[PDB]
């Protein structure tokens, strides 16, 4: 069983517990990878090169 | 000559493409760190308030 | 059909050799899983030289990973591209090397040599006609070091006539990396004078300014590094893997480039690169490419040629390509740097052409250096190591676990010597 | 009491391996050969007879509780490098205390 | 794979060990319960943590740690109180009578009672440990179970372990603030001892801290928590390589290599950058170049030994997140050119760089801000030599009338001890004076 | 998108956990490789499940 | 193609199984369905692609 | 050929078939159904935005 | 006190003595303008 | 103070000494030899340390 006088004590106080933190959150996106222009998303002239 | 001056032409364009979308990809990964320093913000902001200390 | 046993050592070898691995297999077309999915036959008829036939269309390579300790190898298996690797090629002990030479070479790599040989002459009696080793390492740690230079010495004395290239990136001018890499380096390179058939010492100073300059890269990491290395072991095993013009091997580059068998210190260098928003400012030609080879910012060894002069120079060209476009380019190079060549050996070039450039590029280059100016990396590793072994600093260690004085004695005497050698073929004349 | 080898197989069993992180000892490997008709040299009570080489170690074995353990340990320098010659002579000095005191304790 | 085993002695050393395995279980995810939040597979499934918890068959992570105090208080606090299921009951040794700020006393007397039990459950986690790379021992260089028992307890680990990596986090009393009396004989009595069994010591006080705290931080009254926590942020710092990936790996094995130049010369300073507030980095651009320069100043050094009045001898920089080795190259090159910073003439090659990807993590409701980029900055500098000739000179002053000598003597240890312990340090002072030319 | 070449290299800096999974280590006594069902971060990985 | 599709469809629709003030809204939830429609587009190029 | 040996004449947006195509799944080669002009990308800057 | 100042180091960090001689010389010459004890510091400033 | 800024002075033109010797030393090779003027500069050198 727990023990409920740990705000008295200072490790306590220090050393209660409380979830991690995730850095991003979730509606952080990235645009590096969105569809490139039509001037830049050409074809490859280059079909066989051996 | 044709041939080979269309050959020349062929991998010069695929090449300026290339380094134009690189460039552009170092741009966008740019405007990410950006965007990250400005979350990185808001969340010290947000969590680290001197009140929030134990 | 020729083989080359590649065996990379300590976490830069590991990590560098990894790259190397994963240049090559996308350069071939092999997957991640481990099959073949190119377009051309080219690609698979020559494939022996690096890769085994493993299931059906699946090729594993033929690496050799060592490490003290289970450390960037366990990374390289969790990457991208870490698991075409065999798994019980990863010979891995439990201690660590401590950036300790003597760790990584009598004490503590002594448990783990007869397992490395092992694994080693598994892979290489399977070849049918084994041409050479390729150990990448670095001469600033324990494993890199201790290790590998052990490694060379018995490979040379199973195998005594086998080509020994090693890459073994060297101690930098500014900034250190590693505090005893002075020690490190000189008890490295006293058995890689006396062992290795070549050496291509490269600099990450010089990868830094390459990347700083000729690449822009605000953000390069150790990627791009490695990167620009796998290139230069591409390009330097490239003719054995896609026909050419004209063709040169390991075996052929280690007799056109070396004139004694002391002399085996090369720089290597890579082109075209190209800063990302100049190549529509560029043209590319033969010429452009020949000068960008030669220019002194593009080598990955921080020593100048400007310093010294050029004994030998190789040039691996791979591209579709007038060979008279060549010869007359390396021709006119040479005729105008008329001072930075030696003038007792005419035409200090090797030159060789394949026909499989890498892909995205039209010509690419791999440009090897035996010059003079290794005197300067050389000197600057003696001068760092007389610092501190005047006043026997960080040397209770290498006592501790038990070489002697002579030993360090007669490493810096042997860099000393080849210092002098590479002094007198700099200011020897013909007549 | 007979840690007699095992060839292909002494790369493992090692006590590195085998997480004993402590300093091994050491049995003697490589067993030797012998030509037969060993002596009895022996009864059936457990005695050694008259006239064996009787050895001059503890019958109880040498084991050194906390309580007995010198008051001062040398370090195991083992290097000899750097240090002065005065340095020198009392780590010898250490290490000789160190190694009577044990042998004392033992016997 | 990459096991280490944490003896944490004294009381300052089990709350240092709080709050260092706080932020180990913050990082690897783990309750204070011992178990994963979710379930085998996914928000986890990784053996990074086997560094410092071991796994029992169902799933549950065990420290490798030992709790040691001679006080029941501490570490019965430990046992009752949030992490009182993650902690092994039998890894939580304590006993009846504290050492009372006494070296003898944990040297011959009570320290002594316990050192059966403590080597017993090293080698039960020794044994565990399959691939150990050393023992981060925590302890101060105050009174009693700091000095005595972790000094015996390191003498049996050389005994019977051989050369294993035996890296100390020591607190060191500080040359103004200190709070027991007998500090200075049991810091001298508890160095002559530790001279020779030992690999590598860092040392980290308390002023130093309180003053970056005060000067960086902005707490104006900070306490032990907000200390402890710094110096776990230290020692994760230092750990981290073996736990995540990183372009330049640094193992335990090699800051004995790379920080001790000659043997008894093995007290490394400690540094931890950016240590600042979340409003102060609103307004900064926090990189590689400036925590460096951060770092090399002579105000964030946790040690009260300014640099400007001795020589570096090595200096291991661990780079912590999301830093380039162009930059590290960069900031190392400015610094070396640099004149305030003063290195050995002996030592051309005076730089250790590790690097590893991972970012600095932060404890929820803690006092640092968090930042993408953080530097452990190691130092063995001949600048302690003034704290060693402070140290020396209390003890000389205490000495001279051989006051608190007869509470040593009339409970075991010989007067004899106190004059080769100031012998010991007066060459130790020497050495200092000869490396540093 | 791009082709391999040493400069047209990008890395994703949103990545937040970077751990590294004992696969490689030993048993009582011998080396045991193990086959990796988890990479870097704590992912699994995509290639041979 | 075929099997992301699955993988976001049987996600949707084990979490819409939620209780009452579990029943959220959460960014995840926008995502997958961009999911499963990039799904549908990606297979709709392929087989024009077959075709 | 009056093309280099690297480089094909149809492009990426010429591929028709020269027979009558055959019917898979509603695509038929050489139509183009919807050209979709709502892809345009919104770079607006807004949240949400691309 | 002086009973604990005139001890000889305990490391032998100079090879020969005749080094350690023409070191220590100039260096007790070097410790004016220093900064702190036994003159390893910095040369002040201006 | 005064006397060790005049100190300070001393050692910067200890410094430029040893630079003007490096860039004498970067000359051509077919030059160099023994000169009065590097008999000079280390007479000045003697006598700065002096
Ligand atoms: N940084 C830090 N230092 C502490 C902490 N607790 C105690 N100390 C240091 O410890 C010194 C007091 O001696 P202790 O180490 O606590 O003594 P002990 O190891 O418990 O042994 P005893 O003397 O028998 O109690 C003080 O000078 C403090 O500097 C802490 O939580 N954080
Ligand atoms: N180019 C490059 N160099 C590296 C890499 N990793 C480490 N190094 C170099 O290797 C040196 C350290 O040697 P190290 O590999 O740690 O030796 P080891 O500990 O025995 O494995 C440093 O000077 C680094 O510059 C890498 O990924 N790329
Ligand atoms: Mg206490």
């Amino acid at each position: 069983d727990r023990r409920f006088d740990l705000h008295q004590t200072s490790s306590g106080r220090g050393l209660d517990y409380r979830p991690e933190y995730y850095f991003p959150a979730s509606d952080f996106k990235t645009t590096i990878n969105n569809p490139l222009p039509p001037q830049l998303a050409k074809q490859d002239e280059i079909i066989k090169p051996f | 000559e044709q041939r080979e001056n269309d050959r020349e032409e062929a991998f010069a364009s695929d090449m300026i493409r290339n380094d134009k979308i690189s460039e552009l990809l170092q741009r966008r990964q740019e405007q990410d760190i950006r965007n990250l320093n400005s979350a990185m913000n808001e969340f010290r902001d947000l969590h680290q308030q001197p009140e929030g200390r134990r | 059909m020729r083989e080359i046993v590649h065996m990379q050592a300590g976490q830069c070898g590991n990590q560098i050799g990894a790259k190397f691995w994963e240049v090559i297999s996308d350069e071939h077309g092999i997957d991640p899983t481990g099959t073949y999915h190119g377009d051309s036959d080219l690609q698979l008829e020559r494939i022996n030289v690096y890769y085994n036939e493993a299931t059906g269309g699946k090729y594993v390579p033929r690496a050799v990973l060592v490490d003290l300790e289970p450390g960037t190898m366990d990374s390289v298996r969790s990457g991208p591209f870490g698991q075409i690797f065999r798994p019980d090629n990863f010979v891995f002990g439990q201690s660590g090397a401590g950036n300790n030479w003597a760790k990584g070479h009598y004490t503590e790599g002594a448990e783990l040599v007869d397992s490395v040989l092992d694994v080693v002459r598994k892979e290489a009696e399977s070849c049918d006609c084994l041409q050479g080793f390729q150990l990448t390492h670095s001469l600033g740690g324990g494993t890199g070091s201790g290790m590998g230079t052990l490694l060379i010495s018995k490979i040379r004395e199973e195998y005594p006539d086998r080509i020994m290239n090693t890459f073994s990136v060297v101690p930098s001018p500014k900034v250190s990396d590693t505090v005893v890499e002075p020690y490190n380096a000189t008890l490295s390179v006293h058995q890689l004078v006396e062992n290795t058939d070549e050496t291509y010492c490269i600099d990450n100073e010089a990868l830094y300014d390459i990347c700083f300059r000729t690449l822009k890269l605000t953000t390069p990491t150790y990627g791009d590094l490695n990167h620009l290395v796998s290139a230069t072991m591409s390009g330097v095993t490239t003719c054995l893997r896609f026909p050419g013009q004209l063709n040169a091997d390991l075996r052929k580059l280690a007799v056109n480039m070396v004139p004694f068998p002391r002399l085996h210190f090369f720089m290597p260098g890579f082109a075209p690169l190209t800063s990302r928003g100049s190549q529509q400012y560029r043209a590319l030609t033969v010429p452009e490419l020949t000068q960008q080879m030669f220019d002194a910012k593009n080598m990955m060894a921080a020593c100048d040629p400007r310093h010294g002069r050029y004994l030998t120079v190789a040039a691996i060209f791979r591209g579709r390509m007038s060979m008279k476009e060549v010869d007359e380019q390396m021709l006119n190079v040479q005729n105008k740097n008329s001072s930075y060549f030696v003038e007792w050996i005419p035409n200090n070039v090797k030159t060789a052409v394949c026909d499989i450039p890498p892909r995205g590029l039209k010509m690419s280059a791999t440009f090897i250096g035996n010059s003079t100016a290794i005197q300067e990396l050389f000197k600057r590793i003696s001068e760092q190591f007389t610092a501190m072994f005047r006043r026997k600093a960080f040397l209770h260690w290498y006592t501790g676990e038990g070489m002697d004085e002579m030993e360090f004695t007669e490493a810096e005497s042997n860099m000393n010597d080849l210092v002098s050698e590479y002094q007198q073929y700099q200011d020897a004349t013909a007549e | 009491s007979s840690h007699f080898s095992a060839n292909q197989y002494k790369q493992a069993f090692d006590s590195r391996r085998l997480q004993n992180s402590q300093i091994p000892q050491t049995y003697k490997e490589r067993p030797s050969s012998y030509e037969g008709f060993t002596q009895i040299i022996a009864n059936d009570r457990g005695h050694l007879k008259q006239g064996v080489p009787r050895s001059k170690d503890s019958p109880w074995g040498g084991f050194v509780g906390t309580w007995e353990m010198p008051k001062k340990i040398p370090g195991n320098v083992t290097t000899y490098m750097s240090r002065g010659d005065p340095a020198i002579d009392n780590i010898q000095k250490t290490r000789a205390e160190h190694n009577e005191y044990m042998r004392q304790a033992v016997s | 794979m990459r096991e280490c085993i944490s003896i944490h002695v004294g009381q300052a050393g089990v709350q240092i060990g709080n709050a260092c395995w706080e932020l180990y279980c913050l990082e690897h995810g783990i309750q204070p319960d011992g178990q994963m939040p979710s379930d085998k597979t996914i928000g986890g499934g990784d053996d990074s943590f086997n560094t410092f918890f071991s796994e029992t068959g169902a799933g549950k992570h065990v420290p490798r740690a030992v709790f040691v105090d001679l006080e029941p208080t501490v570490v019965d606090e430990v046992r009752t109180g949030t992490y009182r299921q993650l902690f092994h009951p039998e890894q939580l040794i304590t006993g009846k009578e504290d050492a009372a700020n006494n070296y003898a006393r944990g040297h011959y007397t009570i320290g002594k009672e316990i050192v059966d039990l403590v080597l017993d459950r090293i080698r039960k986690l020794a044994d565990q440990c399959t691939g150990l790379q050393g023992f981060l021992i925590f302890h101060s260089f105050g009174g009693g179970t700091g000095s005595g028992f972790a000094s015996l307890l390191m003498e049996r680990l050389s005994v019977d372990y051989g050369k294993k990596s035996k890296l100390e986090f020591a607190i060191y009393p500080a040359p103004q603030i200190s709070t027991a009396v007998v500090e200075p004989y049991n810091t001298i009595l508890t160095t002559h001892t530790t001279l020779e069994h030992s690999d590598c010591a860092f040392m980290v006080d308390n002023e130093a801290i309180y003053d970056i705290c005060r000067r960086n931080l902005d707490i104006e009254r900070p306490t032990y928590t907000n200390l402890n926590r710094l110096i776990a942020q230290i020692v994760s710092s230092i750990t981290a390589s073996l736990r995540f990936d990183g372009a330049l790996n640094v193992d335990l094995t090699e800051f004995q290599t790379n920080l001790v130049p000659y043997p008894r010369i093995h007290f490394p300073l400690a540094t931890y950058a950016p240590v600042i507030s979340a409003e102060k980095a609103y307004h900064e651009q926090l990189s590689v170049a400036e925590i460096t320069n951060a770092c090399f100043e002579p105000a964030n050094q946790m040690v009260k030994c300014d640099p400007r009045h001795g020589k570096y001898m090595a200096c291991c920089m661990l780079y912590r997140g999301d830093v380039v080795p162009k930059d590290v190259n960069a900031a190392i090159a400015t610094i070396k050119t640099k004149r305030t910073i003063q290195f050995v003439d002996w030592c051309p090659t005076g730089f250790k760089v590790g690097i590893n990807y991972q970012p600095p993590t932060v404890v929820p409701g803690g006092d640092l801000a968090k930042v993408q980029r953080a530097v452990c900055m190691l130092s063995n500098t001949t600048a302690i030599a003034e704290a060693w000739a402070r140290l020396d000179h209390k003890f000389d002053l205490m000495y001279a009338k051989r006051a608190f000598v007869h509470w040593y003597v009339g409970e075991g240890m010989e007067e004899g001890e106190f004059s080769e312990a100031r012998e010991d340090l007066a060459a130790l002072e020497k050495d200092y004076e000869e490396v540093g030319v | 998108a791009l082709p391999f070449l040493p400069g047209n290299s990008f890395t994703d800096p949103t990545q937040r956990k970077f751990h590294r999974s004992q696969s490689l280590g030993y048993k009582n006594g011998y080396a045991l490789p193990a086959r990796p069902e988890v990479g870097i971060g704590g992912e699994p990985l995509e290639v041979n499940q | 193609k075929e099997a992301p599709m699955k993988v976001a469809q049987t996600r949707l629709d084990h979490r819409t199984h939620r209780p009452n003030v579990e029943l959220c809204r959460d960014p995840a939830q926008y995502r997958m369905v961009q999911e499963v429609g990039e799904i549908q587009d990606s297979i709709d190029k392929l087989q024009q692609k077959l075709a | 050929r009056p093309l280099p040996y690297e480089c094909t004449l149809t492009s990426r947006e010429t591929i028709r078939p020269r027979t009558e195509p055959p019917e898979v799944d509603g695509h038929i080669s050489g139509v183009k159904h919807v050209p979709s002009q709502w892809d345009v990308p919104n770079l607006s800057g807004k949240p949400g935005a691309a | 006190m002086s009973r604990f100042s005139r001890q000889l180091p305990h490391l032998e960090t100079f090879r020969s003595p005749n080094a350690h001689h023409e070191a220590f010389a100039h260096h007790a010459t070097d410790c004016t303008a220093r900064t702190g004890t036994f003159g390893h510091g910095i040369y002040e400033s201006a | 103070e005064a006397l060790e800024k005049q100190l300070e002075h001393i050692r910067k033109d200890i410094a430029l000494n040893k630079m003007s010797t490096e860039i004498r030393c970067t000359r051509p090779s077919r030059e160099r030899g023994r000169d009065g003027a590097d008999n000079v500069m280390e007479k000045e050198f003697r006598h700065l340390h002096q």
